[PDB]
């Protein structure tokens, strides 16, 4: 919560998905004294969630992709932010971009989850959003909820240089940094290096190809 | 500021939303005019483009509400700009120009004309 | 060796009654101690040094004893360091126990200072304490070390302080550090220029943790109770007791901890905000005015973008106090704080605008231009209600009237005039009373005909510097004699008087009263009266020396002319200083001067005044 200024929205969604997966399991409560502890943890969680929803509102104002706000709203529902005054803003922004946003390029399970999380009165207040959610739950990506948070972040934000490179991924950058300073006329050397590079393409990150093409123009 | 103590933070981090600005190409394989009345959407690029019609610019910065500060290259780039680009039209944001005739150096320049004249005034009062 | 050690303490414990300070027993015992200083152990000498002192006894024997034990412990420490590279010396290494070193640090903080000997002395066994750092157990001992080191005013090896700060958290696990010791450490590490941040962060979080734990315990008690199923002082006592019970500190010092935290630029979303509802809001009224003003000043730096605290402050300021119970500076700061776009428009902004109008309507110099800037920023700030926009135009008209009269007085600089003209031009304010164009025409006539420097010379500037000094001195706020005026301003203003003559100081008083009549503060008034009495008496003045002492200045003389005396009479006619209006010394001085020059009518007038003042 501290030092979280100028936060790209994908970072916030990854953090929220990380937090939801480390929650304690509910057990029968001894009502003598632990109810007070429950109130204290409720107050602290509210003190955190208020800052989170403030940042989400700033993102709303500045414009953001429907997938990220979708996932963030689902995650905040997972944490019990049951206020319904922010969910109307959620529905308003989602219906604002409902015309052109792609339907089958989203997670269907997330669609079902957010449709459940959004109130039925809020739903039939926005029949277009209702229909869009049903369409996404019919045709959409499957199994995206089971991925680890770092996998989700890597598969929705290319590059981003946060997680360290694997051992295999370092070989591609060795090849590229070796190709950079090679003389242009040495065609055989470049051919050999590229034929070595293409062998490990399946493991290299997709974004780094931007460099592989660029040196080709160089 | 002291609480940052050199921490770059998310502004200086390597997030995927930061490499988007980097439209370079990914090739190599890794005295000052105060101008008011502009629009907040008006980029500094458009600012340089408009006011370089008068003279060259080293630094320029916008502020909320259209206020902005521009530093010139040479005094001639200023002496022309102080009076030429007044009330010119750009993007529906007709500019209004003011010039800080007093400078952080020119104040010390005015100190001596203040004090010697004060000595003259004191001599007058004594007489 | 214990007999004499016990005897000196037996004599010393009674050194409070003047007769019980037995000089005979002092001469009987203490010289033997000075001859037997080597005999006793380190702990015995330190324990003797610890005890209470009579100042006559201290100057007789203790002052030497300080250094005569300092050097002995220095040699013992030298032997110990040689081990780490007289019978007691041969066993010196085991004498410097960590507790022994700790007490050696502690027992010095009543006679040391910025002296070089004290500096090197304390910089000697600091490394011994570093050699024993891991063996210290109780966290409060290190806080005591810090405050003793602060008492001696030493120049610390900042890295060593940072190491101690880091180990504070190591020791904090065993026993939680108190809120008062933590703030003690905070103010220490502030006042010897520590700049490591993290040490400050740990103490701030510890204080917040204590407050949070106290509040949570109180809420637990109230919840468990649920599970079972003048009058202003009367109200303020409960707030003060709740505050003291919760944070263990005064508001006058909490409001400075918040000030320093705002100065650091810490994120207010998790420092200022978590304590607003359970702590800050209910106790707000009990705040002393010097603390409420500092709270607002810290708010300005924090730039808190939340109305959940801002609005109740607006309500309390608007209703519970009124126009004449709030400083105009505080309301100006409050309206400035709501200017930034980060803060949305409060739902009670109309009350703030109404009180803002009232305070400056009842306030009838160069800062008001900035006020216009503030208005400039608020006029496009979202959907401002119209009834809040109406008073602002009349307010600007009142400002324009005041500046126009000031130009007729030739006081405020024309640069601020040009700034004001630019502001009213860009604000597109339609003049109704015709004052804006009057100001523009007057500024043209002044600047473009005679000159800005020529305008500055309308009133001679050696008087004007004293006038600015008077203004900045009067800028102090007291909230009704709550804070007496500090003596530093009195000192510099007195030295300013010591150079200027008498006639032009009264000219400065008249010029000040022409626009701020009766606004001169009583301390400045009485000091001016004293200086004028001394000047017209001609005895001399108090010249300040290096050691905060005084020397009588050589006698003064003032050979004023008849016209100068007439202008002095006019000044007396218009001056508000009662003391100079009633003191007979000024009248006899005027009579003597008039006799020296010679005029019948003014002489008769001065005699008539003297008959009513002798």
């Amino acid at each position: 919560a501290k030092t979280a200024s100028d936060i790209p929205m994908i970072q916030l969604c990854a953090a929220l998905k990380c937090f939801v997966r480390g929650l304690m399991q509910n057990v029968e409560t001894q009502s003598l004294d632990e109810q007070v502890e429950h109130e204290l943890e409720k107050e602290d969680m509210d003190a955190f969630l208020r800052f989170c929803v403030e940042n989400l509102r700033r993102g709303f104002a500045d414009g953001m992709e429907v997938k990220c706000v979708m996932a963030a709203t689902e995650s905040l529902y997972q944490l019990g932010y049951t206020s319904t005054e922010f969910y109307e803003q959620v529905a308003r922004y989602l219906g604002s971009k409902c015309s052109s946003a792609s339907a089958s390029v989203n997670s269907s399970e997330t669609a079902t989850a957010v449709c459940l999380a959004l109130g039925e009165d809020i739903l039939d207040r926005h029949p277009d959003v209702h229909t869009f959610l049903l369409e996404v739950e019919k045709s959409g990506l499957k199994g995206e909820a089971s991925l680890s948070p770092t996998e989700w972040m890597n598969k929705n934000d290319p590059a981003n240089f946060i997680t360290p490179l694997t051992e295999i991924q370092q070989e591609g950058w060795n090849i590229i940094n070796r190709m950079v300073e090679t003389r242009a006329a040495d065609t055989e050397k470049l051919t050999a290096l590229a034929n070595e590079y293409v062998a490990i393409l399946k493991s290299t990150r997709v974004d780094d190809l931007k460099y592989f093409f660029g040196v080709f123009e160089e | 500021n002291p609480w940052n103590d050199g921490d770059a933070g998310w502004r200086g981090a390597a997030t995927g939303a930061r490499a988007n600005r980097g439209r370079g190409g990914f090739r190599r394989g890794r005295q000052r005019v105060q101008v008011s009345g502009l629009s907040d959407e008006t980029t500094w690029h458009t600012l340089k483009d408009h006011l370089r019609q008068a003279g060259e610019v080293t630094f320029c910065k916008v502020f909320s509400g259209g206020r902005a500060v521009v530093e010139f290259v040479t005094p001639e780039d200023a002496a022309r700009a102080i009076t030429e680009l007044q009330a010119s039209e750009l993007e529906g944001a007709t500019l209004f120009l003011r010039e800080d005739r007093e400078d952080t150096v020119l104040v010390n320049t005015r100190r001596k004309i203040r004090e010697v004249r004060d000595a003259q005034l004191r001599a007058r009062k004594e007489e | 060796l214990e007999e004499l050690v016990e005897a000196v303490t037996l004599y010393l414990r009674a050194t409070k009654n003047p007769r019980l300070v037995s000089a005979d027993e002092e001469h009987i015992f203490f010289p033997v101690l000075m001859e037997r200083l080597n005999e006793f152990h380190v702990s015995q000498l330190l324990d003797v040094v610890e005890c209470h002192w009579a100042r006559s006894t201290l100057v007789r024997y203790g002052t030497t004893f300080k250094d005569m034990v300092r050097d002995r412990i220095a040699l013992i420490a030298t032997a110990a360091a040689k081990s780490a590279s007289d019978l007691i010396i041969l066993r010196a290494a085991e004498e410097m126990s960590p507790e022994t070193v700790l007490r050696c640090i502690i027992v010095m903080g009543m006679s040391a200072g910025r002296r070089k000997r004290d500096l090197q002395f304390f910089q000697a066994m600091g490394m011994f304490l570093v050699h024993h750092i891991n063996h210290y157990k109780d966290p409060h001992e290190l806080v005591r070390v810090l405050t003793a080191f602060a008492r001696a005013k030493i120049v610390p090896p900042k890295r060593f302080l940072a190491l101690l700060g880091r180990r504070f958290a190591v020791l904090n696990k065993r026993k939680k550090l108190g809120s008062l010791p933590s703030y003690r450490a905070f103010v220490n590490l502030y006042k010897m220029g520590h700049d490591q941040m993290n040490t400050f962060r740990f103490l701030a979080d510890c204080i917040l943790e204590t407050i949070d734990s106290n509040i949570k315990a109180e809420k637990k008690r109230l919840r468990l109770a649920q599970l079972q199923s003048d009058p202003h002082l009367l109200q303020n006592l409960r707030a003060r007791e709740r505050f003291k019970r919760l944070t263990e500190l005064k508001p006058s010092m909490f409001t400075k901890l918040l000030l320093v935290l705002a100065r650091f630029g810490a994120p207010h979303q998790q420092y200022l905000r978590p304590t607003t509802v359970p702590l800050i809001l209910p106790t707000l009224r009990a705040f002393p005015p010097p603390s409420f003003t500092r709270l607002l000043r810290a708010m300005s730096l924090f730039r808190t973008t939340d109305l959940d605290l801002i609005e109740p402050v607006i309500d309390f300021m608007a209703d519970s106090l009124g126009p004449t119970n709030v400083v105009p500076a505080d309301v100006l700061q409050m309206v400035r704080l709501v200017a930034p776009p980060d803060v949305p428009v409060p739902r009670n902004l109309v009350k703030l605008i109404s009180l803002c109008e009232a305070v400056y309507s009842s306030s009838a110099p160069g800062d008001m231009c900035a006020v216009a800037v503030v208005l400039l920023k608020i006029q496009m700030k979202d959907d401002v209600p119209l009834e809040a926009l109406d008073p602002l135009t009349r307010l600007m008209e009142f400002f324009a009237e005041r500046m126009y009269l000031l130009m007729k007085l030739h006081i405020v600089s024309l640069t601020h005039v040009d700034v004001f003209t630019d502001l009213c031009r860009q604000q597109q304010h339609p003049d109704v009373s015709g004052h804006i164009e009057r100001l523009c025409a007057e500024r043209r006539r002044v600047n473009d005909a005679e000159g800005d420097d020529e305008y500055y010379s309308q009133l001679d500037i050696d008087v004007r510097e004293t006038l600015h000094r008077i203004l900045i001195v009067n800028d102090y706020n007291t909230y009704g004699q709550y804070r007496p005026t500090p003596g530093v301003l009195q000192v510099d203003f007195k030295q300013a008087l010591t150079e200027v003559s008498a006639f032009d100081v009264l000219e400065a008083a008249d010029l000040f009263a022409q626009a701020f009549s009766n606004a001169l503060k009583p301390a400045v008034e009485r000091h001016l009266s004293r200086s004028i009495i001394a000047k017209l008496d001609g005895g001399g003045e108090e010249v300040i020396t290096e050691g905060n002492s005084i020397v009588l200045r050589p006698p003064r003389e003032l050979l004023l002319t008849r016209e100068d005396l007439g202008k002095f009479v006019c000044l007396l006619q218009r001056t508000p200083l009662r003391r100079v209006r009633a003191s007979p010394v000024v009248w006899r001085f005027v009579e003597e001067k008039a006799k020296k020059l010679g005029m019948d009518d003014v002489l008769r007038v001065v005699e008539n005044k003297l008959a009513t003042a002798v």
